[PDB]
């Protein structure tokens, strides 16, 4: 009576559902695993820590494999609420991973902001904000210990952990470049803030120490890891003024099979600004009041979702001079692509086109082999920058082919490509199997 | 071995409604205590402590702290 | 790794009308129940010891037939040009001789009749002992089954199985280690002319004409083969090699091609082999088998 | 042009990606399952329902397995919007799981809040709150039905569903303790609310009805299930307002393979409060205006994200007299560990340290088995509660080691351990494989 | 066009291939057993270092007219035998391997487009029906020859083989399925062996043995539905099986695939009888 009344109602149309059952949902079996323990210790930083300086962190061989790495910065505010925007990862300007004397990849200030913008997309990006930025309207003088997790190929999943028990003759180092200008801590815009103290930096590395039986195998057998790289060269935008619509052809100097291309349009002096400024709430400093300035962002709200303030009208990607797909408007790459491949929201001004079915995961699922493409380009068409940013009625009520006049400040073009390589581990040395 | 009111005899049916059993559980109910007395004395140091058998040589100072050997050493 | 607990493989194989059909007339089925990791089977004082080290180790009637090895099936999937023991896909990880590093999928049994479903492994691991490279994963994609069916009459039918998408090589049906204490080696010819007792050479290879085999030191084990595949569907001149080797303690072989055919491909289906074994004094074995 | 461009541009590195294919993404083969139906069936409750009263349910065999038990309440407000904070969880004070007469598990009001704080943090925390709290600024007298899904080992995934047909000779029952005080329903702060009606409650059990061939196997075959348990005893702290950065070393009493430890510093009067009260928005009643009272929270906003209002400066776990990892500051366990281990937001004041790669999951991934060690101690260093809770300039503007003078109210130390055990079911009777 | 008015006449026999493709001339020989396919028509020679005819060979044919034993009107044939030279027969594939040819042959109407006697039924010289042949020569001297017919929604009479033997076959002998002894009866020189006949042999001195292997039958319930086979043993040798010898309107034939397997082999009359007696 009830569940039974449905249970017995078995026929022909559910034979292909429950005939000759192979699985059940009501008795799961858990696969036993090699024992291990998670240990997290402090690495030594060689060099002077400070703004604009460079230090080298030497990873010790205290455990057998390396998994998660988190870099701490202790600093204070130089301003009121809303004057900062992820200063922790602006400070962590560049991180370069070197294994045995050769480089793997290099992660840039805005890459960290981009990955967070277009892959870490659920409430975890609030958690991330809490780790890297000021969230609770903190005031001048407040002190906070920031955590900037690194997002290298092995920093999210244990399956690609660095087998340092194998790599006994070739060390792994982390090279850190720190920003000389951090918004709201040392400079407000370009205006230096007096009394800005230097940060305290610490690099924490999570070691896996595992059972002697598999530990011994790790130390002796060769390995091949599905190591992933990030490749990057910065470029320049061709943003128009008014009555004229610009376009430009960027040559994509990428190699090795990719998962996606991700690009943003940046104001060089306002970290994280991918959109134009407008006199609307959250778009510029003082927005909505008589003191509103559309040349200075509301730093804490720098990232917005109003693509009307986007500069990009349309784009298409070419391979060997042939179009990959027909022209799409900028809103396609901002809203449709992250939806079809990842399932989150990408802030305005940041764009992605995927090749992989699951670019968020690490199981290969479709790649563009740029090593076999002799001429790859990205063709960008811009919005006409004719809207008067100072008039709320002008930015909130205009058409799709135009943008704010303040968009002309987005002079830096940053195009990233995420690609595959093979990390080969053999008799104490590790390195990258392909280089193109 | 049973009083009559207990049940109708099961025969000539096979719905598989009821279980067969011994009607008593003990150690497998409560659960096996893995600690024993092994944590009264201690191995705070990490190397495994070689065992000297608890031979109860003296009649007055026997003790009951168990061998306490680590199941698998670090090596 | 290459020594990972297990792996998966995909093989693409297509053909049209260039494949003969070898009728695997023998097959296997089960009605038994899942057991754990050991069998002890007895009937008529004939015991079978099936340890966790691998499922067939010893047997006898207050005696043993070896100290070290029981029966195993295997393959020589590719023997490019008659080369050495490069790819033996044994059911026993005899390279270790202590851990059974062989994945077992199902172990059904009932009293008197155990079965088996297991994968095989590459006997040589990854070490290229020849001039060619061997394989990748230690555990291969071929599965085997067994049924050891004891019949009230005091006889047991031993079924083994092999399968692979394609092979044009040499199969190993049973690798057996019968003790050296079997002085008399004797077999009957299918022409029923006589029992061909011969021990002067101690080099016995019983070819197609050999009907049934027996060995004893006056206490005997009988061997009577029943079913093996053949291209008996249309009887082409396609190769179907069936023979025994008794130059070693004992081995049963089956071969499809002399390392390579002219231009012929392979069914890729299931292969089967049903052999009847039975035990008793020299008299009982001879008296029973002489019934046929 | 189009897709054929990349397919012909095939290379050598691709042997690691698309050479000798093993799988495809465009031909999914589905596994056929065993026929079943799910039904929500009301079970009876023994005991007088009311505040401070205890009740129990002896769960009948309506079906084959139990997949999900949800407790529900009918409650009325004793106050206006903002006077409540997860009152359904405060009311469901103790839930005890008994299978055959012996305790298998027991969960607490505060644990439900802790689990929700840690693990259930996406859109599900909002829908969870919709089930357990008042979310639409409801006024005095509003009535709604509340649902409190239980989270024992058989409620989180159908693969751990409790087979009753496998346990015919043991009773399966739940005990419920109903809190004598529920904030915003019976008491406003510490004062009784006149006209507070007693609650109405029902315990719904969702049964699995599965077909005969598998049902027979369930009854006839023995089973072993890998199950979760919650270990818990509460303690107290001594957070100073002045003269010392106090330390505390609390001896832990845990056994069995532990997946993680989690803890908070609660207010024994204000349910779910893990941070200090302050005259800043959402931090106390009337915050931001002259009527602000810093001794009473703005209950609907009890949970916050400002670690400045926490009392924990640092912690480490010491095993057998030796530190298993080096000291971390308190914000580490509130933000970094759940980032690595869970992937969501943890509200301030709730802390976790994992032993596992994926403690949010069901399958074992690293444990600390406390049954083999001699001394498990959690070492805490506290913040000095020496800034003015009523002055935003101080609450939003100070250093890492100091917190609000009101923070000392967080005197309840709640340390939880989540562990594995094995449930053994044989011949219609069950129990635990191991028990200490 | 029919629904469920046909019995299960189960064609247990079927033919398949494991051979390769070749062009337009085939000669197969092994252990003195040879077949000659000159592409004038599929089979012109057979035997073991002997021949049986010069101009006629093995073929399969149909008798589509069931008007109570009428004359040769609706005879679909495998060979353009009347011309006896111009092989105006479309062949689908000509396969071979060692000792084993295979062929798929599209049949033709024997009489052509003209009527004969009184009536006819013909839409063109070439017909849609495909016959199959397989000749597997076994190294022991036994050769298995299979034939095939497939005619949808039929009620007909099929001729399994037609072959012409040499006049040098004076001794006729057949074995009755009682296996009591071989029946040496040659006084008629025309033997019609029905169900009771098991195997036959013919010889002037060295013999050709015949042993049937498989023929379609309704063996699901063994109904009384007409399933009759016979030999026509005269100088010319035909093997046939009737399903609808008359105009049957009450019950039809499924019209699916039907094949026949016959085991042919050669050797001394003694060896032929001994080979069968042993089985």
């Amino acid at each position: 009576a009830g569940g039974l009344s449905q249970l017995v109602a078995y026929g022909a149309q559910d034979v292909y559902l429950t005939g000759n059952p192979q699985i059940t949902f009501f008795k799961t079996v858990y696969r036993r695993y090699t024992n291990f323990a998670i240990e997290s210790i402090q690495q030594t930083i060689n060099g002077s820590v400070g703004f604009g300086n460079k230090v080298s962190t030497q990873i010790s061989r205290n455990g057998d494999l390396i998994t998660d790495i988190v870099v701490e910065f202790v600093l204070t505010k130089g301003g009121n609420g809303g004057t900062t925007y992820y200063p922790a990862e602006e400070l962590l300007q560049d991180v370069e991973l070197e294994i045995g004397g050769q480089r793997i990849d290099k992660h840039y200030n805005d890459w960290f902001r981009t990955y967070d913008a277009l892959f870490r997309m659920n409430d975890d990006r609030y958690n991330y904000r809490r780790m890297t930025d000021w969230v609770n309207n903190e005031l001048v003088g407040a002190q906070k210990r920031f955590y900037v997790p690194l997002i290298f190929f092995f920093n999210q999943t244990p399956g690609l952990a660095l087998p340092l028990i194998a790599l006994q003759y070739h060390e792994v180092k982390l090279y850190f470049t720190l920003a000389s200008q951090v918004q709201g801590v040392n400079y407000n815009g370009s205006s230096a803030i007096a009394g800005a103290a230097q940060p305290t930096m610490s690099v924490w590395v999570d070691y896996i120490f595992l059972d002697t039986q598999e530990r011994t195998r790790f130390a002796q057998l060769p390995h091949e890891y599905l190591i992933e790289q990030l490749q990057f060269t910065g470029s320049e935008t061709a943003t128009p003024s008014a009555t004229t619509q610009a376009s430009q052809n960027i040559r994509l100097n990428f190699n090795h099979p990719t998962k996606y291309l991700a690009w943003n349009f940046n104001n060089p002096t306002n970290y994280g600004q991918y959109t134009a400024l407008a006199n609307i709430p959250g778009a510029c400093s003082g927005a909505g009041t008589a003191a509103a300035t559309v040349t200075t962002p509301d730093y804490g709200n720098t990232g917005t979702y109003n693509e009307q303030l986007a500069v990009l009208d349309s784009a298409k990607i070419q391979l060997n001079g042939q179009d990959r797909f027909a022209t799409r408007k900028g809103s396609y790459f901002n809203k449709v692509q992250p939806y079809q491949s990842i399932g989150g929201v990408t802030p305005a001004g940041v764009y992605l086109y995927s090749f992989a079915l699951k670019p968020a995961g690490r199981q290969p699922s479709g790649t563009c082999n740029f090593s076999r493409i002799d001429n790859a380009t990205l063709s960008l068409t811009y919005k006409t920058c004719s809207i008067d940013a100072t008039s709320p009625a002008a930015v909130l009520g205009n058409t799709e082919t135009v943008t704010a006049n303040t968009a002309t400040l987005l002079t830096a073009l940053n195009i990233y490509a995420k690609n595959y390589n093979v990390l080969r581990i053999m008799s104490g040395m590790g390195g990258l199997a392909y280089a193109n | 071995p049973k009083p009559s009111p207990e049940a109708a005899d099961f025969a000539q049916f096979a719905p598989k409604n009821l279980q067969a059993q011994n009607f008593l559980t003990a150690t497998q109910w409560i659960g096996v205590n893995t600690q024993g007395s092994s944590l009264k004395n201690a191995n705070y140091d990490l190397r495994a402590d070689p065992i000297i058998p608890k031979a109860d040589v003296g009649p007055w100072m026997m003790s009951s702290v168990d061998p306490n050997i680590y199941q698998k050493p670090l090596f | 790794k290459f020594f990972k607990n297990g792996n998966v493989m995909y093989t693409c194989n297509t053909f049209s009308l260039n494949v003969p059909v070898n009728n695997s007339i023998a097959t296997i089925d089960f009605a038994e129940h899942v057991n754990g990791a050991v069998f002890k089977i007895e009937y008529n004082r004939v015991n079978f010891i099936a340890p966790s080290l691998y499922p067939i180790s010893g047997l006898g009637t207050a005696v043993v037939f070896d100290l070290q090895k029981g029966e195993k099936a295997s393959q020589r999937k590719i023997t490019e040009f008659g080369n050495k023991d490069i790819r033996i896909a044994d059911e026993i990880s005899d390279i270790a001789a202590d851990d059974h590093s062989v994945l077992i999928t199902t172990k059904l049994m009932s009293e008197s009749t155990p079965g088996e479903l297991s994968r095989d492994v590459v006997l040589n691991g990854e070490i290229a002992t020849g001039r060619i490279n061997m394989n990748t994963g230690f555990v291969s994609d071929i599965i085997h089954t067994k049924k050891i069916s004891i019949i009230d009459d005091g006889i047991v039918d031993y079924y083994v199985k092999i399968n692979v998408p394609a092979k044009y090589s040499h199969g190993i049906v049973e690798v057996v280690s019968g003790t050296f204490l079997n002085d008399i080696m004797i077999h009957l010819v299918r022409n029923k002319n006589k029992w061909a007792l011969m021990d002067s050479k101690m080099y016995i290879v019983n070819n197609t004409n050999g009907f049934v085999i027996a060995k004893n030191p006056d206490t005997a084990m009988g061997v009577s083969l029943l079913e093996w595949p053949r291209g008996a569907v249309v009887f082409p001149p396609y190769y179907n090699f069936k023979k025994f080797k008794n130059v070693n303690k004992w081995s049963i072989s089956q071969q499809i091609a002399s390392c390579v055919n002219t231009s012929v491909k392979i069914p890729g289906g299931e292969y089967s082999w049903k052999i009847r074994l039975f035990f008793g004094p020299i008299w009982q074995v001879q008296e029973s088998i002489n019934s046929v």
